[PDB]
């Protein structure tokens, strides 16, 4: 395994390279918001950046070792707090508001448009501030989102299959070994790079919690009819089986 | 499944 | 100023190990197999007795009654049920592929099967067990990891007095590594994999959160008022 | 508000 032989440079390096574009909606300044509409320019949105999500999984150090049925496996259970944390750290310099696309930022009041959805708006605003508030870095942003998909399904896959797994924790690994890596670079001491990165850990157990609640939020969605989903959008919130 | 498939193309 | 933040990693160490909860048994009665009701029955009646002493406990974790009672009630509304979990994973860790809900009641998968729902969230909670015990996780540090739980679980919906108490758990774990000889690159490795554990126990307790309101719409049983008050918090309806 | 948590927290 390539993976398994970087120095931390290099898996910086290679994670920085993979990085997704940002994308525009649709949004269309003129047409007055309804439930409808505005879940629409989220939906169309996603739909849009999961193309790119899953070409961007395939250049993550180590994913492409794993057999294809894993890969499915990974991005069915993360593909929503992916999508999170890369809206969170889009938000970041926009307190208050929710950068969905550069022609898209929303606030919490306009959150309200949607039944449900203004208690989803606050938990991502309050994640927003926290990176905020602890200064994220870029390099850190970019290791922390290759994590969340390597982790998040690694408990929910023969003894042969076991170890298809084992691989997984190995990667996983050297990013922990590569978050050091910055940090010491960044002139933290021992004891500042260990409360950092159990910091930065912690803040993924509210995103797998905003995304459980994101997912309960689009089956509603989808079961009262309010907009039609993508097929794969679809296929994405069916693995979840709600 | 569409993921299979992209994660193939 | 809070009192915790004076505590060496010895001090620390030894207050969590104080504050630990009793082991509660179920019904003796040794009536198999279960129905769906009488399981439910059993699982949600544990649960009840277990909560009043998780308060106890949580009272005596370092830090936590430093914070306002709305703070207090708020933490443990939100990680009650991980708190449970990651309770009844420790019990289970010996005992591979079982669920040691108590001494007289230790359930497998196929007894999952016994209650609509039930063997996906069992399924989940062997998984960590077993990562766990591969991991050899010891009791100083199952410890510290629940009271992460607790400080950290609703720390985001609510603010420095509770990041500056997890900080000395995390410089507590470190400790508790380094003292068993572990190298530093291990030490933060194994510290990572346990954080990334609690993402884990997230997720099944939402998941069993929304098992247990449609167990209560389904009139299944009779749930405490306590029980009820603990997952209407959580606003599934 | 009135809970059962509230009593057992102030014991
Ligand atoms: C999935 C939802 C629509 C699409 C949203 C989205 C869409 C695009 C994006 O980059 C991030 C997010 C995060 C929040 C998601 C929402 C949470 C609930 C809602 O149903
Ligand atoms: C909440 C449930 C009943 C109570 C269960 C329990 C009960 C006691 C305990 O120590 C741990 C757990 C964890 C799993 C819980 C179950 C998950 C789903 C079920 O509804």
């Amino acid at each position: 395994s390539l993976a398994l032989s970087l120095t931390a440079d290099q898996m910086v390096s290679a994670l920085l390279d993979a990085e997704p574009p940002i994308l525009y909606s649709e949004y269309d300044p003129t047409r007055p918001f309804s439930e409808a509409s505005m879940m629409g320019l989220l939906t169309n949105l996603a739909d849009r950046e999961l193309v790119h999500m899953i070409n961007w999984a395939k250049r993550v150090p180590g994913f492409v070792d794993l057999t294809l049925h894993d890969q499915v496996h990974l991005l069915e259970c993360a593909w929503l707090e992916i999508l999170m944390i890369g809206l969170v750290w889009r938000s970041m310099e926009h307190p208050g508001k929710l950068l969905f696309a550069p022609n898209l930022l929303l606030d919490r009041n306009q959150g309200k448009c949607v039944e449900g959805m203004v208690e989803i708006f606050d938990m991502l605003l309050a994640t927003s501030s926290r990176f905020r508030m602890m200064n994220l870095q870029g390099e850190e942003f970019v290791c922390l989102k290759s994590i969340i998909l390597l982790n998040s399904g690694v408990y929910t896959f023969t003894l042969k299959s076991l170890e298809e797994k084992d691989h997984i924790h190995r990667v996983l690994d050297k990013i922990t070994d590569t978050l050091i890596h910055l940090m010491a670079k960044a002139g933290l001491t021992l004891q500042q790079q260990h409360q950092r990165l159990a910091q930065l850990l912690l803040i993924l157990s509210h995103i797998r919690h905003m995304s459980n609640k994101g997912m309960e939020h689009l089956y509603s969605m989808k079961c009262k009819n309010v907009v039609p989903l993508s097929d794969l959008l679809l296929e994405m919130l069916d693995a979840h089986r709600l | 499944k569409i993921l299979h498939r992209l994660l193939q193309e």
